[PDB]
This record gives C-alpha cells, structure tokens and sequence, in this order.
DNA sequence: TCGGTAATCACGCT
DNA sequence: GATTACCGA
C-alpha cells in the first residue's frame, strides 16, 4: 500500500495523511483507475461488469 | 430513524462477485447527489448567484467555458477539508 | 411556526396531559409544549413580521411502539420550574423470534 | 469548437444565402407544429429581399474569376467586392483600407475592368 | 455530462487566497446577542448560510442548497505552516544561504538530469534518488560562488530553529530563528533549481509553506449544533477560530503603539502555539488545548481522520436507504434460492416500475388501490420530476389515464429480486440476491441448508436485506448472484450449501 | 462464440433499460411482466440486437 | 457576410425515436441544438443544412441511449471585426439609430454619424445637419463599419454592436454618388 | 551620493523623524532602544516603533546577548547594508510591471468620458448600461479620449528599464 | 552495536 | 502496554 499507487488509493489504509498525503501535495498527478478512487469519486469501476464495450447498428425494424 | 452503514467489509464482498452497476447503485444513487458547477481552466469550483444570472470562476475570470459534474455530496466536502489546509484540490475533467 | 402535524392531539386535555388509559400509538403526542419565540427578528418571510409567535417543540413516542399510558405525575424540581413524568405500558403475548 | 472538429468552410454570398432560406423554408410543409421559423431567421430573410442584387449563378461566377487575377484577392475579398458592387476608384479605397495590401492604382483599375461586366444596368 | 479525468494537487498561494475569499475577519464574535445573529467576523459577514435565514450575499441562498464560502486572516506576523515544516528543514540545509543556489557543481546538474527521465515511471525508486541530493548537499560548507561565508548548522523538534554562529572568535550561540527570517531566505531559491528538489515550480512554492494568510473554512463546514431547544453549542473548530482573533487584534495594537519589545516575541509564540493545535491537535511535545469542560478539541486533523473520521467513517462506507434489520428463524418448505419476508417490511420497502405497453393494466390497478391494501403504490412519479404523494385525500384523479413514461413506486412482490447480508462479511458468500416470498410474522425465514454459508444459526440473530432499484443494478443482481450459482466453494472445490 | 457471464448480465441490463424508454417490443406480450422480465424470454430465441465488442 | 460550416459531432439519439431511419431521426436531434445560438468562437448558426454520413451507435453505462458520429453542414454569420457591412435604418432615436444588418443590430450614436453638427428633429423621425440640409431618416440604406462587438452571452438577443460612419464613402449610397459632382 | 534615496524611503515609511534615527545609528553602528533615546531626544516609545517598520522592510537585524547577572534578554540592533542595489531595482520591477498594464488597459478601453470636473473617463460597458448618459451629475457623454497622454506614457517606460539594466 | 521516537489494535447495536 | 521497525550517534 505504502508503494506506487494512487494518492487516494493511501488515504483510506495508514491513517497517517499528514506524513503521507501532504508528502504528496509536491509536484504530483492522480489520474484515475484504481479500484478504490472510482468508489470514491463516482465513476464505474474497472473491474467485472465495467469491462465490456458494446455496440449496435439501428435499422431495428420489429417485425 | 436511520439506516445501516455497510463498512469497508460490505464494499469489497461486492468487488467480488464482479458487481460494478449495484456498487454505484447502492452507494451513491441511494445516498446523497449534489450537482456542482466547475471551471475548466482553474479547477476550482464555480460560484452562482441568484438574482443576476451570470455565473463566473472568481480566480481568473472566465465567463463561458464551464460545465457540470455529477458527484457525490460527501466528495465535495472532502474538498473544502483539503481547502481549509493549505493544499488547492486542480480538478481536471474529461468527456464522456 | 414548525408543526409536527395535525390530528396527533386527540387525547390531550385542555392543559396539556393526557388523562389516563388511551392507546397511545405510532407518533402520538403525550404534551403539547409551546416554545419561546427564538430569534423574532432574523428572517421576516413574508408574514412573519405579523405573526409573531412560538416555534413549536414538544414530546412524543417513539416512532414504532404501541401500548396504553398508567399513571401521569405532575410536580416541581428543585429551582422553580415543572416537570411531568408519563409512563406507557404494553401487552406483548410471545411469538416468534 | 463546435463539436470535435472545423474541418472546412467556405464563404457566402447573400445571394447564394437565399436559396438555403427558401429550401430551409421549402420544409415545414411539415404541418405537425406547422413549423414556424424563428424571429431572427425571418428577420433575415427580410434582409435577402432586399440586397438580393444579381443572379445567384452568376455571382458564384464573379467569386471565382476575381480569385484567379490576382494572388492577393482571396474569396473573402472578393465576397466583400459582390455586395458593394464597386463602379470606380472610391469604392476600392475604401474596402481595402484596413487590408494587408494596400493597391496601386494600375493594379486596382484593372480589377475594376473585370467588375465592368455582371452589372445590372437598371 | 462530463466526468472526472485527473485531480491534481499542489499548495495555495496568498495570493490565491485573496481572491478566493469574499471577506475579511476581524471580530472574535458570534451573535450578541438573541436579536439581529449578525456581525462583522466569524459569522455571516457574507461567508455562509446555515439557520433559515436569507440573507446571504445577494444570491438569494437559502439553507437548503447554499454552498459556503471561504474567508481569510490577515495574520500581522509569518508563521510556519505544521506539516511542511519536516521538510523546510530538509530545504535548509540544501541551499547555500545568500545567493540561492544548491551546492552542486555544474557537473553533478548535467548527470542527474538525466537520470529522472530514465526512473521516471516508479515512485519508489524516485524518492530514494532524492536523499542522495540532500546527502550530498549536507556534507559540504564551501560553497563554489560565495567563498564559504560560515553556513551555519540548522536544527529542529519540533518548530522552533536556531543556528550555530561564532561571533567574537568560536563563539557557539544559538540565535533563534524568526519566521521572518526564513522567509526571506526561501524566496530567493530561483525556479530552475526545483527539479532537484521535490517540488514544482508552478504547484508548489517553498515560500508559500509559511502561512501569511490563514483561510477560515465556511460556515457549513462548521455547523451550530442546538442543545435544548434554544442554547447552541458552538462547534470546536468554531471554538478555536474565536480565540484566534483575540490573540491577533491586540497584537497589531501592541507593533502600532506599545513599545516593550519583549511581550512581543512572547506573544508571537502564542500566535504559532494557537495555529498548531488547530491544523493537527495531537502533534508531540504540544500540550492539548482542550475545550472548558474536559475534552480535548478534534481539530482539522482529527476530523480527517482517527479511525471514524472522513475516508472509512463517511466516504467509503455509507449508510445507505431501502433496508431493515430483523432476526432469523427457519423452514424447511420453500425452496433454496427463495426467502421470507415479513409483510410490515413489505409494505415500507417499494422498487420502480416505469409502465412502458404491457404492464399498463397491471399498475393501474396497483395505483388505484392506495398505500393501505397489499397490493398497492405509494410514489408516482411524471416524466419531469414531480413527485406525487398518493397518501392524501384522492388517489382516483391519479389513478386516471396514467401517460405512458410515468414511475409507479409500489410494494415488494413475489420475484422481485432482493439481496441478504450477515455482517460480519469474512469471504465473498454472505450476500446471495434471493427471491422474496412474503409471509405474515416478523421474522426474515430461511431455508435450513442455505446456513453453512452465512456462517448463522437461529439463536437470535440479525441478518439484513437491502433492495437494488435501478433496472440495470436489478438484472445483474438476478444473473450473477442468486443461490444456485454458489452451490459449490472457491476456497476447496467442494459444496458449501449442503445437507445439515 | 458462446458469452461469459460478465456479458451476458450487461446485454440484458442495456436492452432491460431501453425497453422501458421507449423501444417498440418483440413478439412479449402475456397478460403483464416488469420490464426486467421482459428482456429475459427475448435472450432465449436469439433475436437480441446488442452485440460485444472483444478487444484481441 | 455569411459561410458555409462542415462540421462532425456526437449525435444523441433517444430510444423514443430508435426505429426511424438513422438519417433524418439526427437530423431532427441535431437540428433542435444549434439553431439561433451564439456561440463565441464562430457566431450566429442559422441553420443545419444536411446530413452527409453517420456512424453506428454506441451504448454507455447509466443512459441506454444510443451515440453517434455525423457530418453535416452549417450556415454561420459572422460579424468581425473592421468589417465593412451594409445596413437598413429602422428605427429613430434622439440618442442614436439601429441599423438592421441582419439577424443583429447595430446602433450608432449621433456624433460618429457624419463631419457636421447633428441636431434630432423631435416633432419628426429624422436627423437634420447643421451646414449642410443632408436629412438621415427612417428605411434609409446606408453602408457603415464596424468599429465595437460586445459579446455576453449564449443568447443573440442581448448582444449589440457599435458601428460608425465618419470615413469618406459612407453614409447614404445616394449621398456618395451625388458628392461626385 | 545614494545615502538621500535612503532616506527618501525611509520618508515614506517613517517620515522626517525616522532620518534623524538612521543617521544617529550610523555614528555607534549598534544600539538599543534605550540608547536611541537619549541621542535623539524623542521618546523611546516612538523610537522602538520606528524599528519595527524598518524590521518588516528588512533594513535592520538584531543580536541577544545574555546578561550574566539579572538574566535580562537585551536587544542590540544594527544596520545591514549588503541589500542596497537588489531591493532599489526589485520595487521598481514591479512598479514597470503596473505601468506597462495601464497603457494596455486603456488601448482595450476608455473611449468616453464626461465633460466635468469629476468623474471622467467612463467605458462603453457602463455607458449602455447607463443609456449614454450619467447619473452623478447628468451631463451627456463624449468621445474618443486622452489621446495625448496615452502616447506619452509610452515613451517614459523605455528609459527606465536602460537605467535599472545598468 | 545502540537507543530512541511515533503509529498501529474485529462487526453491529443501545 | 505491547509488539515491532525506522532513525539517529
Ligand atoms: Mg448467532
Ligand atoms: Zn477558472
Ligand atoms: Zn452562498
Ligand atoms: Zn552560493
Ligand atoms: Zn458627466
């Protein structure tokens, strides 16, 4: 947990934030996928049922 | 009148079965949504103001280029604690 | 200003105690308590200005209990206030669980 | 932007403009809500009746044949000369006097020689 | 519609905060007193809204949806910010004081700007690449610019500095350093030399880490909590920020007009002492300022953190609506993948139904029959967004043409699918997407073999259920959960719900 | 060209959500049915429209 | 002066329509978008004139909608800057006069009108000079340059432009011939 | 040479009263608040605030010594000098940084004005907001401003980045 | 070797 | 109050 991961992905396991998450605050980027971060934030995870892609054309007629 | 809690234990028994369309569900759609105006160029929350329309980014200024982003309420002030403290949350958002 | 709602008073008397033996149930009042203004001059809403009255507060059972009050005692403490005690009882014959 | 991308644009002529309001308005004819155009389409439609000064293929001719002269008259150029209709040498002054070429009058009086034609006479 | 790319992070600048901010405070005051709550510090001075009040500025704002907004403190005196001051220390003693630069010769630049392109992907091996530039910086006192003009030794623990200075011949006093003194040292780093330190020359400022202007956080972040019916009990972040201003306000008195010159360097302490406690409470070597009762107060840090504070506490866990909680008791007559369901949870629990062309004869009739009788509706919904409550008076005038496109909310029904839980939730098992059955008592029934994965028994326990809603969260609750796909176990191969 | 199971709870839950937008029904009707149920007797003839996308 | 746009965007079809034809079910989505907006990057979009290609359709997680990729093509007008326009007078005021250019307006106050003291006729709807009898009144043609565009917001309406017309070859057409002479 | 522009700002800040501390501190090179006192003649209260002015502008420094006897921390301050020729040109970095905005601003803007002795020089987004004329005195609104001075404050600003440059 | 300091210690419920 | 381990002379 302490190694390479998100910023976010090391708040919720060692609550230490002031050592790790103001460590941090220097010249660093977060840009998402995690598993924890899109839980956080609101998006689908990656994982499962998030890891398909569909596609369909449109006639559609019923008959 | 309250309800149950669902630990970090009952998040991770949903990973599992490779649930991700319930774990928005349950968690955020019956929960709090709050609705946020940002700016694109400083990341900073817009401000609106009721009366005279017109909403604008303090900071720098603009006054066409901004949007809305969907959220939950407990997110945003995660925001404001990190805002308090002198760390300044750049929010740089995406299309669809 | 701030009713809990209405038809919950049925079995209040004139003063505000419940005379005994009813059954109490669901969000049912037990005493009907007004309030002291609170902030008169804050918001002006409208009609507020005219109105000028109390912001009511009051006690009432628990949101899932039934039963039937017992006795209602009625005294003073100490400095020189009031205080009510109201006891409700219950049945509970033995099902499941 | 627009959308994800300006690919490519052309310029137009008020009387090109019109028939694109006409087919526009050729639709509705729709008859479902009727379709009523919106207040500053109708208000500049107003705008065609009264400045439609030439033929419309004919000034798609024009727009072409002033490009070739002269490397520095572009189609933006020569849009701006279709709605003036310049007659002589004081409309060419005052057209191009905030352009990047300023011309001479050997070169400019040859342009009006082309703008000699496609005049309406009345 | 957009969505969330990239959080960056990074440290506000002051002047960043001013613009920010749509007041200043100076008034260590809340309300004084039962009649216009209105002043020109701390509360509402156009800063946040949270009684039932209007007054907000100009944008109208009511309690209900009314961001707050941030203020500022015009502190009089530099003060060092807590939590980066591990690491000014770290800057310190890596600069070569009066000039700017870093210690390094032109060679040891044009080597090791090279090597963070190559371990440029991995954070762990960055960060030991940073200490041997601060190891290297350290062992050195002459510089190559300035002719060695007797660097001094920093030193530390936990916020106050000094330094190692001769004055007659060796001498070995131990001149305290001010916060104004540091800050004057840190501006003079220029830009270019911030990659060979940690930080970012458009993000991170070393000079904005000593605090000049102090944010004060809104007024909904720090609410007023009522005790009786008309005492409020101040919050404790509310608490500290009024005993802030105090220590201030006289402060910039004592500089424009007292004179003792030595109360001053006293006070100034205070001023650093008073901030402390409020960023992180429980640092070492700090006494707690606790509130005047007995308790100690949870600041800014504590309300971050401390096992119940805002990642576990309120962000990754919730609490969530559509549930109950009851206790269990068995029978043997229905089948392995169906449940019990008491009929007072029943008709307190609803899903969405969204008549589209063939259900329409079905929930006419099962809005037409009031929240009372079994089958029955409690919310429909239009395609705008108001809802409407059928309790009231007449459900007929909503029980007419129904327009196709509304959402009908009525009771739990036999098959619509629902999910069961145990809590404590060891391994991936204990929660099985059932299939309601209702059944008048108040207990949630069981199928006696569906109990070696739950891990229960009947001996008065709780076990609760939670309906999903949305129909792409339902459909995937029926395919991929339900209790016939669990028959055998992923720890061993071998079954799990079995014979007992 | 059989589906996972990952798949196949995705393809029911995309037409289960157009189906009550709108989107004219195949040949479904009986008498009343959640539009969840609706999309479960469509998967069991084979006339789903939506089809995978399989990143290789 | 206007121009002819040709432009790709992401098409949001509805499943209300999804058994119409691909083509003109976005040409009636895409239409109801741009139609009389003001945008500031380009300006005033007319109208949407046709639909050339699209792609096929595309579902994302939480709508249940369908998204596509067209082409079509788009009539703009733009009014920038040092633009030399032509105009029609249909209004009087003793303050300034719009000039219609269009689907905007331009208004132009009385001291960039022309190289003369200009003195409004209240009793009439006109401008009457001082030394010369030239009269500027209403249904006049007149031909002018820009010279100040206020750009606020989304609508067309509550944006308005500054011309003005103290340069030799403006004014009236008529005005400019007969000083000919 | 150069010791007038020092006292210039120290005018500003302080006034005539803060010269007659400077020069007095030059001739002992270190003293007290106390010690001041009694060479100027003028209370030490108000001399010890001059100091506090002078400390924030980064202009004087001070060393505490520990008195053997009563352990009584007294403050022995000093002039520094090796700050003269940076902080001269970074103040007027910045006051060039302002002048090269106005000129800016004023090509983008001011186009109106009106014709009083008060309250000139309106721009065009108050005027139509305004209906063209003015609501502190009335007076109807002109045109095309300041035409002069616009050009001149061009001019000014080449010489003194030569000047700072040497 | 050798002394020193933080930072950590189930689930739910009253 | 107990385990560690990282940090500091
Ligand atoms: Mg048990
Ligand atoms: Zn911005
Ligand atoms: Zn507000
Ligand atoms: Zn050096
Ligand atoms: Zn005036």
């Amino acid at each position: 947990v302490g190694e390479k991961a998100s910023v976010l992905a090391r708040a919720a396991f060692e609550i230490t934030t002031q050592h790790l998450f103001a460590a941090a605050e220097r010249g660093e980027v977060d840009p998402l996928n995690g598993v924890v971060e899109n839980v956080l934030i609101g998006q689908p995870v990656p994982v499962g049922t998030g890891i398909v892609k569909l596609a369909m054309s449109l006639p559609l007629r019923p008959k | 009148e309250g309800g149950l809690r669902f630990g970090e234990m009952e998040r991770d028994v949903l990973i599992g079965h490779g649930a991700a369309m319930l774990l928005i569900e349950r968690l955020l759609e019956e929960s709090d949504k709050t609705e946020v105006w940002v700016c694109e160029s400083c990341g900073h929350l817009a401000l609106e103001d009721k009366r005279r329309g017109k909403v604008y980014c303090p900071v720098c200024g603009e006054d066409e280029r901004i949007s809305k982003v969907e959220m939950s309420y407990a997110f945003k002030l995660l925001l404001d604690e990190l805002k308090a403290m002198v760390i300044r949350p750049s929010l740089r958002l995406k299309d669809r | 200003q701030g009713y809990l709602g209405e038809k919950y008073y049925r079995h209040l008397d004139e003063d505000g105690l419940i005379f005994p033996e009813s059954k109490v149930e669901g969000k049912d009042v037990l005493v009907g308590r007004t309030s002291p203004p609170r902030f008169i001059e804050e918001q002006s809403s409208l009609g507020s200005m005219v109105l000028q009255g109390r912001r009511e507060t009051s006690v009432t059972v628990r949101p899932s209990e039934k039963g039937v009050v017992d006795k209602v005692i009625v005294t003073e403490t100490g400095d020189g206030t009031k205080l009510v005690k109201v006891t409700v009882r219950d049945l509970r014959i033995p099902e499941l669980g | 932007m627009i959308g994800r991308k300006k690919l490519e644009e052309h310029y137009i002529t008020i009387a090109e403009a019109k028939e694109l309001l006409e087919r526009r308005h050729a639709e509705g004819l729709a008859e479902n809500p009727e379709e009523p155009m919106f207040y500053e389409a109708r208000v500049s439609l107003e705008h065609a009746e009264r400045f439609a000064k030439l033929k419309p293929e004919q000034a798609r001719e024009l727009k072409e044949k002033l490009m070739g002269l002269f490397d520095w008259i572009n189609e933006r150029i020569a849009a701006k000369l279709v709605d003036i209709l310049p007659e002589d040498y004081l409309d060419i002054r005052v057209i191009f006097a905030k352009e990047e070429y300023m011309p001479t009058p050997e070169e400019a009086e040859e342009i009006i020689k082309v703008i000699d034609e496609y005049r309406p006479l009345e | 519609k957009k969505v969330i790319g990239s959080i960056e992070f990074g440290i506000l600048s002051p002047q960043e905060i001013r613009k920010m901010s749509a007041a200043e405070i100076t008034v260590p005051d809340t309300y004084d007193d039962d009649g216009y709550p209105i002043e020109g510090g701390l509360m509402d001075k156009r800063l946040g809204v949270i009684d039932p009040g209007l007054r907000c500025e100009t944008c109208g704002a009511r309690a209900g949806e009314c961001p707050g907004h941030f203020g500022h403190i015009e502190l009089a005196r530099p003060v060092i910010h807590v939590g980066f001051a591990k690491t000014i220390h770290r800057v310190l003693e890596s600069t070569c004081r009066e000039c700017g630069r870093i210690k390094l010769t032109d060679e040891e630049i044009e080597e090791y700007m090279q090597k963070f392109e190559v371990m440029g992907d991995r954070k762990g091996a960055v960060d030991k690449l940073i200490k041997e530039i601060h190891k290297k910086a350290k062992e050195r006192m002459v510089c190559p610019h300035c002719g060695a003009p007797q660097f001094p030794i920093k030193f530390e623990r936990p916020t106050i500095y000094w330094e190692l200075r001769k004055d007659e011949e060796g001498n070995e006093y131990k001149h305290r350093m001010m916060p104004s003194e540091v800050r004057d040292r840190l501006e003079k780093i220029p830009d270019k030399d911030l990659p060979l330190l940690g930080l970012h020359p458009e993000k991170s400022r070393p000079e904005w880490m000593v605090l000049t202007v102090l944010p004060v956080p809104p007024v909904t972040m720090r609410p007023s909590i009522t005790l009786e019916s008309g005492i409020r009990a101040e919050d404790d972040l509310t608490h500290k920020l009024v005993d802030i201003i105090r220590i201030n306000n006289r402060l910039k008195s004592n500089i424009e007009a007292g004179a003792p010159q030595l109360i001053i360097e006293d006070l100034w302490d205070l001023l650093q002492y008073h901030v402390t406690t409020y960023i992180n409470n429980e640092t070492s070597g700090v006494p707690p300022a606790k509130h005047k009762s007995g308790r100690p107060l949870k600041t800014l840090a504590q309300r971050l953190k401390g096992k119940e504070g805002r990642f576990r506490g309120n962000l990754s866990g919730k609490r969530v609506n559509f549930s109950a909680r009851t206790v269990i008791s068995p029978d043997p007559m229905i089948s392995i993948n169906e449940v019990g369901v008491p009929l007072a949870v029943a008709m307190e629990l609803t899903v969405p139904e969204k008549v589209t062309e063939f259900n329409y004869e079905k929930l006419k009739q099962r809005v037409l029959n009031g929240p009372e009788k079994y089958p029955g509706a409690n919310y429909v919904i239009d395609p705008e967004g108001r809802r409407i409550r059928l309790m009231e008076s007449n459900r007929e005038l909503i029980a007419e043409k129904l327009d196709i496109g509304w959402t009908v909310e009525r009771h739990l029904e036999d098959g619509d699918v629902v999910l069961f839980n145990r809590q404590p939730s060891l391994h991936r098992m204990s929660i099985m997407a059932h299939r309601v059955r209702v059944m008048p008592y108040r207990t949630f029934r069981l199928n006696l073999p569906v109990c070696p994965p739950y891990n229960a028994d009947f001996d008065g326990d709780e076990m609760n259920l939670h309906v999903p809603q949305t129909e792409e969260a339902q459909a995937e609750a029926k395919i991929l959960m339900e209790v016939q796909n669990h028959i055998i176990s992923p720890r061993y191969g071998g079954p799990l719900i079995a014979g007992i | 060209f059989r589906y996972t199971r990952f798949e196949k709870a995705r393809i029911i839950g995309a037409r289960a959500l157009q189906i009550a937008m709108g989107a004219p029904v195949l040949i479904d009707v009986p008498e009343g049915i959640t539009p969840l149920q609706a999309a479960l007797l469509e998967f069991e003839k084979g006339v789903i429209p939506i089809t995978v996308i399989r990143p290789s | 002066m206007y121009k002819l746009l040709k432009v790709k965007d992401v098409v949001r079809i509805p499943p209300r329509m999804f058994t119409m034809d691909p083509k003109e079910a976005a040409k009636i989505v895409l239409r109801e978008t741009y139609e009389g907006i003001y945008d500031r990057d380009e300006g005033v979009v007319l109208a949407i004139l046709d639909v050339e290609e699209i792609s096929e359709g595309v579902i994302v997680p939480g709508d249940g909608a369908t998204y596509h990729e067209a082409i079509f093509n788009v009539l703009v007008w733009e009014p920038r800057n040092q633009e030399v326009v032509e105009g029609e007078v249909v209004e009087m005021m003793p303050y300034g006069a719009f000039i219609r250019i269009g689907p905007m307006d331009g208004l132009v106050h009385i001291s960039q009108l022309m190289d003369d003291y200009v003195v409004f006729d209240e009793k009439n709807r006109q401008f009457i000079g001082k030394e010369t009898n030239r009269v500027l009144k209403l249904g006049d043609y007149v031909r002018a340059r820009i010279i100040g565009v206020s750009v606020k917001s989304r609508v067309i309406r509550e944006n308005k432009i500054n011309m003005t017309m103290r340069q030799p070859g403006l004014g009236k057409f008529e005005w400019i011939e007969k000083e000919k002479k | 040479r150069k010791n007038k522009e020092l006292l210039e700002i120290a005018q500003e800040i302080g006034g005539e009263e803060a010269v007659e501390v400077v020069k007095a501190l030059e001739k002992m090179k270190e003293a007290t608040d106390e010690e001041l006192a009694e060479a100027t003649g003028i209370r030490v209260n108000t001399v010890r605030r001059i100091l506090y002015m002078l400390n924030d502008e980064g202009l004087a420094d001070f060393k505490r010594i520990r008195d053997p006897e009563t352990g009584w921390y007294y403050y022995y301050w000093r002039l520094e000098t090796k700050k003269l020729p940076e902080i001269i040109r970074s103040r007027k970095m910045a006051e060039l940084k302002k002048l090269k905005e106005m000129l800016e601003e004023e090509t983008s803007e001011i186009y109106y004005w009106c014709g009083t002795e008060g309250h000139p020089k309106l721009t065009f987004d108050e005027a139509m907001e305004y209906e063209f004329q003015c609501p502190i005195c009335g007076k109807m609104l002109m045109q095309y401003d300041n035409t002069h001075i616009i050009e001149e404050l061009k001019r000014r600003i080449e010489e003194l980045e030569i000047e700072l440059g040497l």
